[PDB]
RNA sequence: UAAUCGAUAAACCCCGAUAGACCUUACCAACCCUUGCCAAUUCAGCCUAUAUACCGCCAUCUUCAGCAAACCCUAAAAAGGAACAAUAGUAAGCACAAUCAUAGCACAUAAAAACGUUAGGUCAAGGUGUAGCUUAUGGGUUGGAAAGAAAUGGGCUACA
């Protein structure tokens, strides 16, 4: 006992939304596509084959999901989650005044069963020797102390960190490393007067 | 005609901690063809414009690794069969986000990547200043 | 002459799906790959626990689905759940489907410790895009 | 995600000093074990335990071979 | 079953090799330095010595996975040469293509 | 481990689950084979007897 | 198959209203080139060649011109020239033919009469009319043609153009012409750019094997070259690379009257004063009039060298050189 | 050891061997048969060795009214349907 | 359910069928996942998530008894086999490792019973507490609630305080039982619940729930004390369950049918029920949407059903009906009203909406289709809810085809609508004579079909596949064919019509020759005329 | 020598091998185990023979254009099938061509090159029909697999 079914196209409203007919993620099911559309090389005296049976529309990511309108509504509920940019922060000139330091953190993503990536333990912190309170000599002291991680045409010091297997224990490591090299680059010891 | 009524119910709170605050999110999408990579594109693009971000957008250098085996099975080395693996590169470049704002463009983008290309988010963290740095003589 | 991926020409009556009438030096240009995930990328990694896992994927659907597959399978990787696009011709009851595809969306997520999804297309019979 | 490596922090990884404290302080022995101690701080493949089992082994070790040590001219505890 | 009994003893060679991980690390320290004296580097050279065969990672061979073949396997896919184009031939490998330039 | 992949597929086929093609042309093949006449030897039998 | 085409028709057209929904665009200013895009939005399938990627289309433009009914239900053929095979063609001839008799007639009459009103209306050079090619005429005449057969409508047109032409065999050989575009080759000249409190300055790009040039020129100073911060004679030792810069200049008779200032990246020794050579070529059109601009052209300097080095291919040595070859 | 199985299709297509080399000219015929059995023919998907009873492929859904669970053969019945096929 | 249409169950049973199948295979999975664990150790996820692994049956520690105890109890016989092991070396057990114990028996398990729990008392000195928890709960499901009672004096008398679950079953076990007395035994609730208040435990929710419970199947007069106890729950602070009001809504449901006057207390209680955004915390709000819409569909309430089909979806769509058996039901007594109250419009708007989206109608459903569709005077949409029905209830066609052509007769034939009749008739007409019991009915349907469109070709081939099949219709469609073929001019058909039924002896076979007569009269065949005469004669 | 194998005219000779101290390693000499990787199997396992049975993969003619289903014709037909001012040829399809890649065109390069020839190479990538081993042609440990009288192919260094 067969029994074949038409598909939805037959039953698809003119002005049904499509969000309600493809929310997530499909793998283009071609009944619940009323959109006849024929994707494939042609035949000499053939047509690209129709939507029907076809393994190239099934290999392609569709993005029927994501049409414009549906963007529109998803983006609209998702405003109230997020919060409102400070205007006194407009310009780069008064966030360097305010918040001169800068936190470099990588993130990665990756499809597959697994989530560790080496390269997310990587940390990096850039901090311009403008905005602090060194003097002359502490100046030159710490410029020796750091040595190449220290940008002379730009005046940046910057500090690498992966020692650490978190991102957490490696940044609260650079800042301790910067209150160090800061501390550090106050005392002057016996040997600095040679 | 049927709408359900009374759908909506989130559970938002608001915590009297201060937010984190972002100066740049850098986001290297990598794929292997190029029409995906520009639908995505434009659709970041628009779902930027809606929460209000001015995304600026540029294209890196697309990266094409080769390599050569043989042809035959036992013995022919004169004849090669070489493969190709392209790589292509799209920056979507933030400016001006906070942690909250952050997590939710996040949210709507990654929960909507592709399978055949992956991210990569570089967050520039702001902050001020550290405690025993602020005024300390030793 | 070039073998690899290429089904030879008869005297003009086998019937060729699109995949089988393309040569391997169409990929990209003609049609596109069964299976798309991270790790062929450039600066990505563990490509080989995929490619097993895919391997391993079309033999077990070959054999779990028997005489009733179409097409080979299209393997999507995204976001810790892989969905597997099948073609399947109309032989088996929708009972028998049903069981089966319920057997499969546990015990591959069992044994791969991911979620699966399976998405079956049902085709009247094998379609044939070059001659017959 | 999912990993919190014990709830450790960066003073746990990076300063293993704390665990040199029974070897002699002026001899080759330290001149070994920091090496091994910045070899270990360096490393982000190891949690904190596995470090304090590769101190220990060292540890031992050393207090188990003795004649050697004092055969070799140095003095060592 | 395995594909060869080559790779049933790569297999044990490799289980073996990790569970000897620590302890080769930790012996070729004795070894691999000069601030001790020697004489003790040459007991330690006598234990590293008395370990089992199997347990360095020397011994271990990179072999193809499906075909078990010891040579032509590229490490990124651990695939022999014949398979890999097999594989992508039928296209079942993403990214791969035929190089045209 | 294919030790695993060998033991699972193998005992679904038992259970009649997977289908084994390879498996069933190798027992198709045996079966023919003993049926003509040219088995498998007991162990031990070969060499002395 | 015309009630297919027929049911093709209706299903693009709900299939456009409901693309349309999905856009959210207005479907009476939804077009063809939305089409385009919305398919290459949703469907975005990454391959080389276009016509393996989703395409939507009009049926009519999708499926090949099908041939119609050539007999009724009483089995008689419609047309009268069904049994030669080429009923469309054969009748395309005999009307040429038809059209070429009338012709002669009517100027024999005219002749007899001495009346010459016509005109040669042969010469449509200034409007670049070209003829049907065989493909052309093949999406006229919807059964396939011979090249054989395609050169005597040709040459049949010939003869029909060669004779007084009238008022409707004119209109009736128009359809059979085709325009080509201006194959005028002349480049675009870049305006003269001030800029700030600077006269006479221009720019210009140049890129010869793998090296990229940029040249800042000055129409009003001194005859100097600035490469890189450095001087041109100190960052071109040798006298053919400073031969490459004399050449545009020389060319022009404007050593001693520009003030350039070049920058390259990329390349070897040589390959940078080719790119830069290239790069000034194409940067003093500005302050030259049009007539030496072609001579510029024409002695080589604003064409690009597309002369690159070969990829290695396998099993040989420098992609040309081939293994040392034992016939035994 | 599961990685290196084949279809059924290239296991017959290398067994019976009907497009060698030597068969082209005429070199064959000396052995002048060629028998390809399908061996999906009177193959039920859900019987196996074991003789589980699934209420999916084997035996119906609903019995009774109530709901199958996962039976298994006895052995005597196991050997008849042996016999059977 | 997958999307492909071979997949996409087209009836009730069939999408209840396809459900249960694809269960099937998922616990088929999980057996073999749990027989063969050793399959599935190795791990690849990093975040090792628990629900994937498999799962052990077994026991880890067989020789202490201490220990072989805590593991059979959580996983029937093996559970008593471990007491019995225990007992064997004399091993004390605390109160605490045979509480347990005996709950493995009161969850899964009548003589038995007795030997068990000879043990919880006689072995061992057992806490009340852990001792009623297990009895109480297996002796309501044994049928002997007497010595139940006894335990609660034992309870009583030993100084602890008796929980909440022990009133929650000691009034529904002396309610149970009954002997031509029922105010004793609700005096005796009164008294347990006089007596929870003293023992310093305050009455929970599930306690005025289980009250309440006991009232439905005695007194339909019994809502008095059901609706002071309903107060008495807001009296208290607590807000009640859906439960809480489904039992007083039932037995207003028994009490509705003489008296309709507690209608109005229903829907005046779910005017003030349905304010507020719910949440099923109770295992027993499932009946509720059940009885409060069979209490409108039987008085016939859309202004209230719209009510009660909005309330649902206010908390939760789905949460609140756990089986499909129920959901059914939910949707035939909504659309039963729907289509005949509201206006055509309303009706289609809706029938799109909830027929094939939600769950197909059951055979009650479809005849309220045919009675809005008559009374309105609609025949555009017929052939669009015949195509569905033939998807639909194809197990019902047999006993239902028979009323959905009778509105054809009731309403006139447009000359638009010509084709619209033929292929229904066509297609009900050609699957029944290729197999049905075939009604004279539809006979005198497609006569007067194809009166109207003019075509008696057609018309005429049709009428004696019946007079073939050994049974013979009216002569009142005879005549209406006769009028038929008389309006065409079609003399010869006539002869045969009553050449096959005078044989046969229809009752108006008098009428029918005058009929024929004059026929012939206006066709100029009165040599036919006497010819039949002759005929009938023989 | 106790010590692999295959390729070995164009189309082998820095070829399998984008790779040998034990491993790899299939070779040999000494020693050990024989339902011996798997849930089970009068079963596993064999780099045992047959590439002159194969599939999978390639070389060659070959940047040659032909191969070929369905038809039709010849005063018979083994076979052939063309005259453009045209004398029996229509012809789906596979090739070629076109297209695609080397991110703008053109050119060029790459790629592609059908049916078949060489019983061409590969039972040793892998599975395999047939014929053969089963206390052994199977499975493990250790040690060795030289050396050049001599001839030759391909490269590097130079002879300035
Ligand atoms: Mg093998
Ligand atoms: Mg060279
Ligand atoms: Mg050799
Ligand atoms: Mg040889
Ligand atoms: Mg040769
Ligand atoms: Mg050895
Ligand atoms: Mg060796
Ligand atoms: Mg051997
Ligand atoms: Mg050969
Ligand atoms: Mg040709
Ligand atoms: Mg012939
Ligand atoms: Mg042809
Ligand atoms: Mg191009
Ligand atoms: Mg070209
Ligand atoms: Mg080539
Ligand atoms: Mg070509
Ligand atoms: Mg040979
Ligand atoms: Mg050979
Ligand atoms: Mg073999
Ligand atoms: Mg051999
Ligand atoms: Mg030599
Ligand atoms: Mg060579």
């Amino acid at each position: 006992r067969r029994k074949a079914l038409p598909p939805r196209t037959e039953k698809m409203a003119v002005d049904q939304d499509w969000p309600s007919v493809y929310p997530v993620a499909a793998p283009f099911k071609p009944s619940a596509v009323p959109l006849p559309v024929r994707m494939g090389y042609p035949v000499k005296r053939g047509v690209p084959m129709a939507k029907e049976g076809n393994l190239e529309l099934l290999k392609i990511p569709n993005f029927l999901h994501l049409t414009p309108v549906a963007i529109k509504r998803h983006c609209e509920a998702l405003k109230d989650f997020c919060t409102e940019w400070p205007a006194a922060l407009d310009s780069d000139e008064k966030c360097e005044k305010h918040f001169p330091i800068e936190i470099d953190t990588a993130d990665y993503v990756s499809a597959g069963p697994s989530i560790r990536n080496p390269k997310a333990r990587v940390v990096t912190l850039r901090v311009k020797l403008s905005s602090l309170n060194l003097d002359d000599h502490a100046k030159k002291k710490l410029i020796k102390l750091v040595g190449d991680r220290y940008c002379k045409s730009t005046d940046v010091l910057t500090i690498k960190t992966d020692r650490c297997p978190l991102k957490r224990q490696n940044y609260d490591y650079a800042v301790y490393l910067l209150t160090v090299l800061y501390h550090e680059s106050w005392k002057t010891e016996e040997w600095e007067k040679k | 005609v049927d709408v359900p009524k009374d759908m909506t119910k989130p559970e938002i709170t608001i915590s009297d901690e201060p937010d984190t605050l972002y100066k740049r999110l850098s986001v290297l999408v990598k794929g292997h063809d190029k029409a995906v990579l520009d639908s995505y594109e434009y659709f970041a693009v628009l779902a930027a414009k809606e929460l209000g971000i001015s995304i600026k957008v540029h294209e890196p250098p697309r990266k094409i690794e080769r390599f050569t085996l043989l042809k035959s099975v036992h013995i022919f080395k004169k004849h090669r069969v070489q493969y190709e693996m392209r790589t292509l590169y799209r920056c979507l470049e933030l400016e001006h986000l906070t942690g909250s704002t952050a997590d939710v463009y996040l949210e709507y983008i990654q929960r909507n990547l592709p399978e055949g290309v992956a991210m990569e988010v570089t967050k520039t963290k702001l902050e001020q200043l550290p405690e025993h740095i602020r005024k300390p003589i030793w | 002459k070039n073998r690899a991926a290429r089904v030879r020409v008869s005297k003009g009556d086998k019937p060729v799906t699109y995949e089988e009438a393309h040569a391997p030096h169409y990929i990209a240009h003609r049609k596109g790959w069964l299976s798309l995930h991270t790790g062929n990328l450039d600066g990505e990694d563990h490509a080989a626990e995929r490619t097993v896992e895919d391997v391993f994927l079309r033999k077990f659907m070959l054999g779990t689905f028997p005489g009733c597959l179409a097409d080979q399978l299209v393997l999507k990787r995204r976001a810790n759940q892989l969905e597997i696009c099948a073609l399947v011709l109309r032989q088996l009851p929708p009972h028998k489907f049903y069981f089966l595809v319920g057997y499969s969306e546990t015990l591959l997520s069992h044994f791969y410790k991911c979620p699966v999804h399976l998405h079956l297309q049902t085709v009247p019979s094998k379609v044939v895009y070059k001659y017959i | 995600a999912g990993f919190d490596d014990d709830g450790s922090e960066f003073h746990e990884h990076i300063f293993l000093d704390k665990y040199l404290q029974d070897f002699p302080k002026q001899g080759p022995i330290r001149h070994f074990m920091e090496l091994v101690t910045c070899g270990l701080s360096k490393n982000p493949y190891l949690s904190v335990k596995q470090k304090v089992e590769h101190i220990e082994w060292f540890r031992n070790y050393f207090n188990e071979k003795r004649v050697i040590l004092k055969e070799s001219g140095i003095q060592l505890n | 079953y395995y594909v060869d009994w080559k790779m049933l003893r790569d297999v044990k060679r490799r289980k073996m090799a990790y569970e000897y991980a620590d302890e080769r690390l930790r012996i070729n320290s004795l070894r691999k330095n000069t601030i001790l004296p020697k004489d003790l580097q040459e007991v330690a050279d006598e234990e590293i010595a008395s370990l089992p065969r199997d347990s360095c990672p020397v011994r271990i061979r990179n072999r193809c996975v499906m075909t078990s073949r010891p040579r032509g396997v590229k490490r990124r896919w651990r695939l022999s040469r014949i398979v890999f184009r097999h594989l992508a031939d039928h296209g079942q490998l993403s990214g791969v293509q035929r190089a045209m330039w | 481990n294919h030790n695993t992949y060998f033991a699972l597929m193998g005992t679904l086929r038992f259970l009649g689950l997977y289908r084994d093609e390879h498996q069933d042309f190798r027992d198709e093949q045996l079966r023919l084979k003993k049926l003509r006449g040219k088995g498998k030897p007991r162990k031990g039998e070969g060499k002395r007897a | 198959t015309v009630d297919f085409i027929k049911k093709q028709i209706e299903e693009f057209n709900i299939g456009k209203r409901h693309l349309a929904n999905m856009m959210g665009e207005d479907p009476e200013t939804f077009t063809q080139e939305d089409i385009d895009r919305a398919i290459a939005y949703l469907f975005p399938s990454g391959l080389f060649e276009k016509r393996a990627r989703p395409i939507m289309k009009h049926p009519e433009e999708i499926f090949p011109k099908q041939r119609a009914i050539q007999w009724g239900e009483d089995g008689r053929p419609f047309h009268f020239l069904f049994y030669t095979g080429k009923q469309s063609y054969y009748s395309l001839m005999h009307d040429t033919y038809g059209k070429l008799l009338d012709v002669e007639k009517h100027h024999n009459q005219l002749r007899a009469k001495d009346l010459l009103a016509e005109k040669t209306k042969i010469l449509k050079d200034p409007i670049g009319s070209r003829w049907l090619i065989k493909e052309e005429l093949e999406e006229m005449l919807v059964e396939k043609l011979s090249d054989q057969d395609y050169a005597q409508f040709i040459r049949l047109l010939e003869r029909l153009s060669a004779l007084p032409c009238g008022a409707t065999e004119e209109d009736f050989v128009n359809r059979f012409r085709r325009s080509i575009p201006i194959q005028s080759k002349k480049q675009l000249i870049e305006p003269l750019q001030y800029d700030e409190q600077g006269m006479a300055f221009s720019r210009g790009e140049g890129k010869r094997k793998t090296a990229k040039a940029e040249v800042v020129v000055y129409g009003q100073g001194s005859g100097r070259i600035d490469v890189n911060g450095v001087d041109y004679l100190l960052y071109f030792p040798v006298t053919q690379d400073r031969e490459q810069l004399m050449f545009p200049l020389h060319f022009l008779d404007r050593l001693g009257k520009h003030d350039m200032t070049c920058a390259v990246s990329g390349g070897g020794r040589s390959a940078q004063a080719g790119a830069v050579r290239l790069a000034m070529a194409r940067a003093l059109c500005s302050f030259v009039t049009e007539d030496e601009v072609e001579w510029m052209r024409q002695a080589g300097l604003l064409t690009a060298d597309p002369r690159v080095r070969e990829r290695k291919k396998p099993g040989q040595e420098g992609a040309r050189r081939k293994f040392t070859w034992k016939k035994r | 050891s599961f990685f290196t199985k084949l279809t059924a299709d290239e296991l017959w297509k290398g067994a019976l061997a009907e497009s060698g080399a030597g068969a082209r000219k005429g070199r064959g015929k000396r052995t002048k048969k060629k028998r390809r059995k399908d061996l999906n023919r009177g193959q039920i998907i859900g019987e196996g060795r074991h003789g589980f009873l699934w209420p999916g492929l084997n035996i119906p859904l609903m019995r009774n009214g109530a709901v199958q669970t996962i039976a298994q053969r006895s052995k005597e019945d196991q050997e008849k349907v042996e016999a059977d096929m | 359910f997958q999307d492909d249409p071979y997949l996409i169950p087209t009836s009730s049973v069939e999408s209840h069928s396809f459900l249960l199948a694809k269960k099937s295979g998922e616990n088929a999975a999980k057996f073999i996942i749990n027989s063969y664990p050793k399959y599935f150790q190795k791990d690849i996820a990093e975040p090792h998530i628990p629900c994937l692994m498999p799962e052990y049956f077994e026991p880890q520690i067989e020789d202490v008894s201490e220990a072989a105890l805590q593991e059979r109890i959580k996983l029937q016989e093996p559970s008593a086999n471990y007491n019995f092991q225990q007992r064997e070396q004399s091993e004390e057990l605390e109160e605490a490792t045979e509480a347990d114990n005996e709950k493995s028996k009161t969850k899964a398990g009548t003589w038995r019973t007795k030997n068990n729990a000879e043990r919880i008392f006689a072995l061992m000195p057992e806490k009340n507490a852990h001792s009623y928890c297990t009895m109480i709960r297996g002796m309501v499901k044994h049928q002997a609630p007497t010595q139940a009672l006894n335990l609660y004096t034992v309870l009583l008398n030993n100084r602890l305080r008796a929980d909440v679950y022990t009133f929650n079953s000691l009034i529904e076990a002396t309610a149970l039982v009954v002997n031509e007395k029922f105010e004793e035994k609700w005096n005796n609730i009164l008294d347990l619940l006089k007596q929870m208040v003293t023992q310093n435990v305050k009455p929970n929710l599930q306690t005025f729930n289980t009250i309440l419970k006991c009232l439905r199947r005695f007194y339909a007069f019994g809502k008095l004390p059901a609706l002071q106890t309903l107060r008495e729950m807001k009296a208290i602070g607590i807000e009640p369950s859906l439960a809480t009001y489904h039992y007083v809504i039932q037995l207003f449901y028994q009490h509705e049918s003489p008296s309709k006057g507690s209608s109005l207390i229903i829907y005046d209680i779910m005017n003030e029920v349905m304010g507020k955004r719910f949440s099923p915390r109770d295992p027993d709000d499932d009946m509720f949407f059940q009885s409060a819409m069979r209490v409108c569909s039987s008085l016939r309430d859309l202004e209230l059903a719209y009510q009660v089909h909005g309330l649902l979806n206010t908390g939760d769509n789905w949460k609140l009906i756990g089986s499909d058996h129920r959901r059914n039901f939910y949707y035939s007594k909504f659309f039963n009203l729907l289509c005949f109250m509201e206006q055509i419009d309303v009706t289609l708007k809706w029938y799109k909406d909830l027929i094939p989206s939600v769950f197909f109608p059951h055979s009650q459903t479809m005849i309220d289709l045919l009675q809005a569709l008559d009374v309105a005077n609609r025949l555009d949409m017929v052939p669009q809810i015949w195509k569905d029905s033939k998807e639909y209830g194809h197990t019902f066609r047999n006993e239902l085809k028979e009323e959905i052509l009778m509105l054809m007769a009731r309403d006139q034939h447009p000359p638009e609508l010509q084709v619209a009749f033929a292929d229904c008739a066509a297609d009900i007409k050609s699957t029944y004579e290729s197999q049905p019991e075939w009604p004279a009915s539809s006979l005198n349907y497609v006569a007067v079909l194809f009166l109207r469109a003019g075509r008696t070709q057609e018309a005429w081939k049709m009428l004696g596949l019946f007079r073939k099949h050994n049974k013979i219709p009216r002569a009142e469609l005879l005549n209406e064919f006769l009028d038929s073929a008389k309006a065409s001019s079609s003399p010869a058909q006539a002869i045969e019509l009553v050449k096959l039924a005078s044989a046969f002896s229809l009752p108006v076979c008098e009428g029918l020759t005058r009929r024929v007569m004059a026929e012939f009269t206006l066709t100029q065949e009165q040599r036919e005329a006497l010819g039949e005469l002759t005929a009938l004669t023989s």
